[PDB]
């Protein structure tokens, strides 16, 4: 339980950041 | 004449305070 | 304004100074 | 010869005086800083009291347009408020001296300025007073800096905005619904949700009601037994008795199971600093926010920020409660505006 | 109202000097370890 | 602007007074490198 | 001892483990010092790096240049900033100081000895040596007013000081004669704070600002020569708390109030703080829109002074509660404004009508335009404007920054002093680790009832 | 080192909330 | 036994606990939370509201939101599987199927949540004082975010799960409910603004009468069955100060439990009031004064005009679907402005 | 000695998310407007969904 | 390629911080 509570929120989590980076480079 | 009874009620409650102060049963050592 | 109010204040806080000043004696 | 000069005066008056002044035997504490609290809350409460029940209408946007505030002229508790003073006055100090009659101070809100005046200098006494009497009872002093915190708000409100604004007129009204009216038109004119103090207020009440509801059921969750059955169980502890009254290893234990181990606080000193320290920073920060958007630095702005390819605006949510903020802005004190911008 | 303006000024005065001369009375001396 | 010369020296500019936060910063820093904190 | 054992302070309270170390104390002060100093260059030179010639200092984001601008750096008549090179030498030698008050701050901290008292005499001291704090006391003292000598100096014979009340809009001038006059100088100084009054804030002639400065200059040396020759009262001795945080702790309430003020005079004053650099007060711009529609309208072809506002108030013009003329509508509250650009309309009996009718000039209107659109009202990322407003104008004045930034360090430092002095009190009387659980004051105490 | 470790992925974190606010002022959202 | 056998492994002693309620518990709570993240990162608003609400368009933080299904959805489920969606994800997202995910999961997962709390509490032997604390947030959250927008027309009026949405819930509140005027809404005041004083006062009454059971100015590290503070002699105090103080620890940390949960009862009776549009707009007495006497003005008054500019204004952005055409000429407004 | 397989994984993960943006893999599949697709050349207004039942054929056109 | 230059800047000083640290944590 461990492994899949840590790895079930630091998967998406890490997931989420890659794309929030690259939505900062979206250009209008 | 609402004024009155509202200032009946403000009045009470400060009474109410007044009470709670100068007449509270003293709070005893162990 | 008037010299009645400075004569007021200097006078009160005067006496409350020299109370001070024997107490601090 | 060293920090404190341990030494006395031999029973003199004015030493007397000191004495009764300072004294810890006196049912209310009176020291010094309660010598200059005691009058001024009391003229401050008399001028609160009978205002709130009999003053005339007062004509607070300066614009010989009397607001009524008072019981005995159509108000009820809600709605009843002490009005500040007129926007004609501004800033000016208005004592009823400087009137013409007492008649002319009642129509300009003097009454306002009185008891705002009275009441912040009698709390910061009240503030002063706390600490006094900490050090005389041998505490340690930092009540007086918890209590700062709704001390500083209450300045925000009475006496910063107002300086930043240029008039009394924009400090709170000293009532429920003029309270509402005060939200609201520093809504439309500060768009205070939006400001991140604000934000840190509301995580500091939230926060606060939160760790109250959160310790107390802790603690009332892990009780010891000394009561009977149907008996309130608060007859199972005595004052003054040096035992403690519930199993804290049970509490941790249970805070412990409920999130995780390390979650919880094994110190009990370090809690309650805890307890004392969120809300006290909360309101801390929203002080400051009232008295920093008193000098127009508002809550951020982002109005019409997302735009398509083409140009055309997008609108949000913050777009939305701008619509709202634009509402009160435009509604707000219909016949004191004469030209477009609204800059005081 | 002038009258009203000494009577105010003499209670203001009179608290005033209270408050500054009685903190000048030894306050740190005022304490439960002397 | 800068000066014409010390032009060439604009972004480096740019970073400068961002320096003393990084101080407070430090601080932690050092304070983890010891044992404490 | 730079541990929770050898000092009883933990790693966050670490600094107050420096207390009783001369030494590394004053390394953090210089260090300290090293800090104001760096930002201080490196912020100018930003400054400089990003300043535009043909734009308004106060829309381009400086707090610093204004500073320079108003004792008389690189400027033109009416506040244009023509020479950016001054600046940018206060900048560098700032910067390169901080490098030696730098150097000096690391070595003092970590390579020097900790105690001052053992090596050395003049450097070293005990808290409670109130001879040797009166001493360092006087001599700082008479550093502040030698520093008020020199603005004093600077303004009286290096090229002065930018004058916005100059006969012929605002330019630098020497101040030939100042104000040494006590009644009017210290008639600033026991003068009320409210509305129309001012205090201190209410200063609007440079005259009696340098004079000031020159009183406050000789108030500060002989005060300074007073307390290096002398030793403290038997009634302060007593009165006072004697230890290194009781001292803070009065630098500390000092400096709130001191913070106070400054925000007060950003937000208000415009003499010392000259509304071509800092922008225009919010009394100021609101009084420059009922200006700018006093005119527009006038030039439509309404009398003004006739003319009849919703409430039955002067629209454009009415009477302050004293008598005097004044602008209509919700700017009746900011009627106690002195602008330069306003006082040619300016009568004995507040505006002149006939002034108002006849002798309003291009220059005016434009001033009035520029300010009631540059006034100080903007979000926290800058958006220009009331709350309401749309994302287009970049925009928050500098007062506003000024005036928030330093209400915000007056107020928590005023937090800071409450903290310090209680604990100051608390550790001289003996019980700020706690209640004596042998010696509780409570139970030798009889009962309230 | 740990105290490297926790330095190191703080800067990392400061480095993308860095990349948010630079975000905020261009692209989408930053009104331009 | 089979059950016996389930009992024995969900209650052992990990790191995070689980339970049975933990199996309704987890699986909900996570797929709240992820719908959340989800919807204010990836997911707009175009075809419901008219605006943009995700990370992906432009919004941050404080403007990103999951709002609430489209008006013409009423109070439909709105289930993936559903006749509105039919499968379709996109769909899905388009219509607001977000919304009632986050929010129905999130009930089921408050409902684990208190069961998790019970269980914890009679596993380890304690009074279940702690669920009870949180029946308080739980009628907040099932009043305003399920009998609420039941009671109105659609879901659409729900506040929406974001910083400037709740804002803007609020503000319609405001400007059409008169909330600030409701009785029940100012009992949670107190209950709230009474919670934060309490917490604040018992933290630094306790920290500032502590006994002295060290030497090091750290007290922290000085800290067993004796009481590491003075009760009697914050008692002493706070009488002194305040004119009453408490004496007994049970009564104070009942009473600093009982506060803010009230507070939040009460507001929910408050928000059900709201969701009948039975409000507590107006008080007739000074409406009919006011009518017939033009020179009659509180700030109440003062008020009810506020909320009729927010109400304008807002209408025609606020509720899209409705097609409000507020000429500007009707449009309520003051002078100049 | 566990940061292997975490710098085989946590760096294919947040450019597995980078990806998931700049192919605009998740436009396609959350719906959401590109900023140059919130009006098309036929609609100038809000695409509001009116039918409950209908919103398929709705969101269609 | 000035915000290169900044960048580069940027990450010269914030990494000057930590070095000194190592350097003297060797020590
Ligand atoms: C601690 C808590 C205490 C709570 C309050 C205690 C009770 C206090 C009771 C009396 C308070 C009176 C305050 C008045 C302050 C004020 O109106 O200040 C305004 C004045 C400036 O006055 C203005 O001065 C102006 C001068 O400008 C004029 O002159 C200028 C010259 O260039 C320009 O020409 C300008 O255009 C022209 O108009 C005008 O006269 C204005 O009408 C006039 O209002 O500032 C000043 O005097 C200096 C102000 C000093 C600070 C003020 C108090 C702030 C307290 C903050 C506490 C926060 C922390 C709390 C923690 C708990
Ligand atoms: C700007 C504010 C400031 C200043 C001037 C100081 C100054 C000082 N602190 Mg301090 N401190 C600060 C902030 C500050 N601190 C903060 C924010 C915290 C966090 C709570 C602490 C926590 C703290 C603790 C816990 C202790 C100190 C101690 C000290 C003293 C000895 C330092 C030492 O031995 O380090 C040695 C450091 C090094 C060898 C590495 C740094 C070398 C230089 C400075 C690197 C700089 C790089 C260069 C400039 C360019 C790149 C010194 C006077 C100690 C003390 O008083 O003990 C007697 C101590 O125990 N501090
Ligand atoms: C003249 C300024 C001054 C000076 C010299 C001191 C000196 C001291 N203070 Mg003090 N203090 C001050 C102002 C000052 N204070 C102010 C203004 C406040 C009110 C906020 C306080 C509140 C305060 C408390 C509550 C305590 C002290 C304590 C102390 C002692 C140890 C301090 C320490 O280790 O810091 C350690 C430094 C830190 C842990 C860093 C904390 C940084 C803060 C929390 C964030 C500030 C935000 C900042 C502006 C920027 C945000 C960062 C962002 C860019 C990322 C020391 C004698 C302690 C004491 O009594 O010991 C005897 C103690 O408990 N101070
Ligand atoms: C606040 C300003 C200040 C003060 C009071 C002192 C005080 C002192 N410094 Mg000093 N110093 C300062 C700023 C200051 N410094 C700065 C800014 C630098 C950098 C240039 C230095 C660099 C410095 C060195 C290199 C040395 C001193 C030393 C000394 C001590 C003996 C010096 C003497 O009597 O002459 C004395 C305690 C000497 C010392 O303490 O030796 C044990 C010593 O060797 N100082
Ligand atoms: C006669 C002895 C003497 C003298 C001349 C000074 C002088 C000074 N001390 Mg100092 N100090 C002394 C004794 C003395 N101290 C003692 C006995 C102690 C106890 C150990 C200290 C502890 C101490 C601390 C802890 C600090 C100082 C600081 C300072 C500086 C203040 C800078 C500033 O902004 O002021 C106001 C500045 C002005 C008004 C501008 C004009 C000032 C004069 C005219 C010239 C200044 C030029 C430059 C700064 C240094 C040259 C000064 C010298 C030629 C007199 C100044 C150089 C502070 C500092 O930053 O030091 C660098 C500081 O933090 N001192
Ligand atoms: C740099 C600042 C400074 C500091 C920290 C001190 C510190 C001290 N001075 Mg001192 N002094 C200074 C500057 C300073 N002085 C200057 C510049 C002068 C004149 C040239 C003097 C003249 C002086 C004398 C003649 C004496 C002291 C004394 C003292 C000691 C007792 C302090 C006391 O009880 O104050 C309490 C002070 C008061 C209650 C006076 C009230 C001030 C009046 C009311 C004017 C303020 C009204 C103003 C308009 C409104 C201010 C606004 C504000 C209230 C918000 C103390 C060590 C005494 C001592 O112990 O002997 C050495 C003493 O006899 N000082
Ligand atoms: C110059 C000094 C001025 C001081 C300020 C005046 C303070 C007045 C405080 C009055 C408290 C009255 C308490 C009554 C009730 C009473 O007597 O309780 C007494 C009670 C004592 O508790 P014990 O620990 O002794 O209880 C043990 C068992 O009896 C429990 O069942 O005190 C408390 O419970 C602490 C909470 C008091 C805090 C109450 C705050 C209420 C504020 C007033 C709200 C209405 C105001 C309306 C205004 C129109
Ligand atoms: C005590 C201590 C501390 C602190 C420290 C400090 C605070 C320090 C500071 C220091 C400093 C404060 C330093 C400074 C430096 C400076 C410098 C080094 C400068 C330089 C300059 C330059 C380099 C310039 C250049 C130029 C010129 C010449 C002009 C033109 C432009 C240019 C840029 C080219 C801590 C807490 C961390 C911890 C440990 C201990
Ligand atoms: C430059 C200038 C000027 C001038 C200025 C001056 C000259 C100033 C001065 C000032 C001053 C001259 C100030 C003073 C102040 C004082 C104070 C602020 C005090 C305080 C006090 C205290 C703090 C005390 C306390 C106490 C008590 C009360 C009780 C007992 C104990 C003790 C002692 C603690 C003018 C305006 C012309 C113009 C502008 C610029
Ligand atoms: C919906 C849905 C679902 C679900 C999904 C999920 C479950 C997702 C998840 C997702 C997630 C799970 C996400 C996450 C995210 C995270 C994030 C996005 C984070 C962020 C962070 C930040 C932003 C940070 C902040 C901070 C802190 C923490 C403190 C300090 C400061 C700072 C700022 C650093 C399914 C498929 C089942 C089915 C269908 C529907
Ligand atoms: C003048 C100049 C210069 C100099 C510069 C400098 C002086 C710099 C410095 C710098 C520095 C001085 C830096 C520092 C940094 C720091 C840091 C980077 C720290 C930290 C960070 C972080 C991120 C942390 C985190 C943490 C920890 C570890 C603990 C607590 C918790 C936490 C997580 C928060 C040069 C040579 C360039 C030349 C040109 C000009
Ligand atoms: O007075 Mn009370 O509220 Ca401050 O903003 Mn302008 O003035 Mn009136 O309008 Mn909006
Ligand atoms: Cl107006
Ligand atoms: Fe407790």
């Amino acid at each position: 339980f461990r492994w899949l509570a840590i790895h079930g929120l630091a998967i998406p989590t890490v997931f989420f950041f890659g794309a929030i980076t690259a939505m900062q480079f979206i250009q209008r | 004449m609402e004024a009155l009874v509202y200032v009946f009620l403000l009045i009470g409650t400060l009474v109410v305070i007044f009470f709670a102060i100068f007449f509270r049963d003293p709070p005893r050592i162990a | 304004l008037l010299a009645a109010a400075l004569a007021l204040v200097a006078v009160v806080f005067a006496v409350v100074l020299a109370l001070f000043a024997a107490w601090a004696a | 010869m060293t920090v404190t000069l341990e030494r006395r005066e031999s029973t003199s008056l004015w030493e007397r005086f000191c004495s009764w002044i300072t004294s810890t035997e006196n049912r209310l504490y009176i020291g010094w800083f309660g010598v200059l609290m005691i009058p001024c809350l009391l003229t401050a409460t008399t001028v609160f009291i009978i205002a709130f029940i009999a003053a005339p209408p007062v004509d607070i946007d300066g614009i010989r347009e009397p607001v009524s505030g008072s019981l005995l002229y159509g108000n009820n508790i809600i709605t009843g408020a002490v009005v500040p003073t007129s926007n004609a006055i501004g800033l000016h100090l208005y004592p009823i001296w400087e009137a013409a009659s007492l008649d002319e101070w009642l129509y300009n809100g003097g009454p306002y300025q009185l008891v705002v005046l009275h009441f912040l200098l009698g709390v910061a006494a009240y503030m002063g007073r706390e600490w006094e009497l900490s050090y005389r009872l041998g505490m340690r002093p930092w009540i007086c800096v918890a209590f700062s915190a709704p001390v500083a708000a209450a300045t925000a409100v009475f006496l910063i905005y107002p300086i930043g604004q240029g008039s009394f007129s924009d400090g709170m009204p000293l009532g429920i619904s003029g309270t509402f009216n005060f939200m609201l038109v520093f809504q439309a004119e500060h768009n205070i949700l939006m400001h991140p103090f604000h934000m840190a207020g509301v995580a500091g009440v939230f926060g606060g009601a939160l760790f109250s509801a959160m310790h107390g059921s802790l603690v009332t969750s892990s009780l010891i037994r000394e009561t009977t059955e149907n008996e309130s169980p608060n007859y199972g502890y005595k004052l003054g008795q040096e035992e403690e009254t519930y199993n804290i290893v049970a509490a941790h234990g249970y805070f412990g199971r409920l999130i995780f181990q390390y979650a919880s606080f094994n110190n009990s000193r370090a809690l309650h600093f805890f307890l004392g320290l969120w809300p006290v920073v909360g309101i801390w920060l929203t002080s400051i926010g009232i008295s920093t958007m008193a000098f127009n630095l508002n809550g951020l702005n982002f109005n019409q920020s997302i735009v398509d390819s083409q140009g055309r605006v997008i609108n949000t949510w913050a777009d939305i409660i701008n619509r709202a903020n634009l509402g009160i802005e435009v509604m707000h004190e219909r016949n004191a505006h004469n030209f477009p911008l609204d800059l005081a | 109202m002038f009258t009203l303006k000494i009577f105010v000024y003499s209670c203001v005065a009179f608290f005033c000097s209270l408050f500054i001369f009685g903190f000048l009375s030894n306050d740190p001396s005022r304490n439960p370890n002397r | 602007q800068l000066p014409e010369t010390y032009n060439i020296f604009a972004p480096i500019i740019d970073i400068m007074p961002v320096i003393p936060i990084l101080f407070l910063l430090l601080a932690f820093v050092w304070q983890a490198a010891v044992g404490f904190r | 001892g730079r541990s929770i054992e050898s000092t009883g302070f933990a790693w966050w309270s670490g600094n107050a483990r420096l207390i009783n170390l001369s030494g590394k104390l004053l390394g953090a002060h210089v260090a300290h010092a090293g800090l104001i100093v760096f930002w201080t260059g490196a912020m100018t030179l930003f400054e400089t790096s990003h300043f535009i010639p043909e734009k308004p200092l106060y829309e381009q984001g400086m707090i610093l240049l204004p500073h320079l601008a108003t004792l008389g750096w690189g400027v033109a008549p009416g506040g244009e900033i023509v020479n950016t090179y001054p600046y940018f030498a206060t900048g560098v030698i700032h910067l390169v100081s901080s490098a030696v008050l730098g150097f000096g701050g690391i070595y003092h901290s970590i390579v020097g000895p900790d105690v001052l008292e053992d090596s050395f005499s003049f450097f070293g001291y005990d808290w409670r040596d109130k001879n040797k704090m009166t001493t360092i006391l006087g001599i700082h003292l008479i550093l502040l007013g030698i520093g008020a000598f020199l603005l004093v100096i600077k303004a009286l014979f290096i090229g002065g000081i930018y004058d916005t009340w100059a006969p012929g809009g605002g330019d630098i001038r020497f101040i030939t004669n100042p104000t040494l006059n006590p009644a009017i100088i210290f008639s600033y100084l026991l003068k009320s704070p409210f509305g129309g009054e001012g205090w201190i804030v209410g200063v609007n002639n440079m005259e009696d600002v340098i004079g000031g400065h020159i009183w406050i200059g000789v108030t500060c040396v002989i005060g300074g020569i007073w307390h290096i020759l002398t030793r403290p009262f038997s009634w302060a001795r007593r009165a006072f708390v004697w230890s290194g945080e009781a001292y803070l702790s009065y630098s500390l309430g000092a400096l709130a109030l001191m913070g106070q003020t400054a925000a007060e005079y950003a937000w208000y004053n415009n003499t010392v703080y000259p509304s071509e650099f800092y922008g225009p007060t919010a009394a100021e711009a609101s009084q420059a829109q009922a200006f700018t529609f006093l005119v527009r309208d006038q030039r439509l072809g309404a009398n003004i002074a006739s003319t009849q506002g919703p409430t039955g108030l002067g629209k454009y013009l009415m009477r302050s509660p004293t008598g005097e003329v004044i602008l209509g509508g919700e700017t009746m509250r900011f009627w106690d404004l002195r602008a330069p650009w306003l006082e040619p309309l300016r009568s004995s009996n507040g505006l002149d009508l006939n002034k108002i009718k006849n002798d309003i000039q291009p220059w005016q209107e434009r001033r009035a335009a520029e300010y009631m659109t540059h006034a100080p009202l903007g979000s926290l990322n800058s958006v220009g404007g009331v709350a309401t407003e749309i994302n287009s104008v970049n925009y928050v004045s500098p007062r506003s920054w000024l005036t928030t930034s330093h209400f915000f360090l007056g107020f928590f430092i005023f937090i800071g002093h409450l903290w310090h002095a209680g604990r100051a009190r608390a550790a001289a009387a003996g019980f700020e680790k706690g209640i004596n659980r042998e010696n509780e004051p409570v139970l030798s105490m009889r009962p309230l009832d | 080192p740990l105290w490297l470790v926790v330095t190191f992925g703080g800067i990392v974190v400061l480095t993308v909330l860095g990349i948010f606010i630079y975000g905020s002022y261009s692209g989408l959202g930053s009104s331009l | 036994g089979w059950f016996d056998l389930l009992d024995d492994w969900l209650k052992r002693d990990r790191f995070v606990f689980i339970g049975w309620s933990g199996i309704l518990l987890f699986p909900c709570a996570y797929l709240a939370l992820g719908a959340w993240f989800t919807g204010t990162t990836f997911v707009s608003s175009w075809y419901t509201h008219g605006l943009a609400s995700s990370y992906l368009e432009g919004c941050n933080f404080l403007t990103a939101a999951v709002s609430s299904p489209a008006n013409s959805m009423g109070h439909s489920l709105l289930f993936l599987w559903g006749p509105e969606a039919q499968g379709d994800f996109t769909r899905w997202c388009q219509i607001g199927g977000l919304w009632t995910f986050t929010a129905l999961h999130g009930s089921f997962g408050l409902i684990g949540f208190c069961l998790r709390q019970f269980e914890i509490a009679r596993l380890v032997g304690l009074r279940p004082y702690n669920a009870i604390a949180f029946s308080g947030p739980i009628a907040v959250f099932v009043s305003v975010f399920l009998l609420y927008p039941l009671g109105q027309a659609s879901w659409f009026f729900a506040p929406s799960f974001g910083v400037a949405a709740i804002f803007r819930f609020l503000l319609f509140l405001q400007g059409f409910h008169n909330w600030t005027l409701n009785p029940f809404h100012m009992m949670g005041v107190a209950g709230i603004l009474g919670g934060a004083l309490l917490c604040a006062i018992h933290g630094a009454t306790v920290e500032n009468t502590l006994f002295e059971d060290g030497e090091a100015s750290d007290t922290f590290r000085a800290f067993q069955s004796e009481e590491t503070y003075s009760m009697v002699t914050a008692n002493r105090f706070w009488s002194q100060i305040f004119g009453v103080a408490f004496a007994n620890k049970r009564w104070l940390h009942f009473f600093l439990l009982f506060v803010p949960v009230t507070g939040l009862w009460v507001s929910s009776i408050g928000i059900v009031g709201l969701a009948l549009n039975l409000r507590a707009y107006d008080f007739v007495s000074q409406e009919i004064r006011a009518a017939e006497d033009p020179e009659f003005e509180t700030f109440y008054t003062k008020n009810i005009l506020l909320n009729e500019g927010i109400r304008a204004w807002m209408a025609a952005q606020d509720q899209p679907h409705e097609n409000f055409v507020f000429p500007e000429e009707v449009l309520p407004r003051g002078n100049a402005l | 000695r566990y940061w292997v397989i975490h710098s085989i994984t946590i760096p294919s993960l947040f450019i597995a998310g980078w990806l998931f943006v700049s192919t605009g893999l998740a436009y396609d599949v959350f719906g959401t407007p590109r900023p140059n697709e919130y009006f098309s050349e036929n609609r100038q207004q809000v695409p509001l969904i009116n039918d409950r039942f209908n919103a398929r054929e709705e969101l269609d056109d | 390629w000035q915000v290169i230059v900044q960048l580069v800047f940027l990450a010269l000083i914030i990494t000057t911080g930590p070095v000194i640290i190592v350097y003297l944590s060797t020590r």
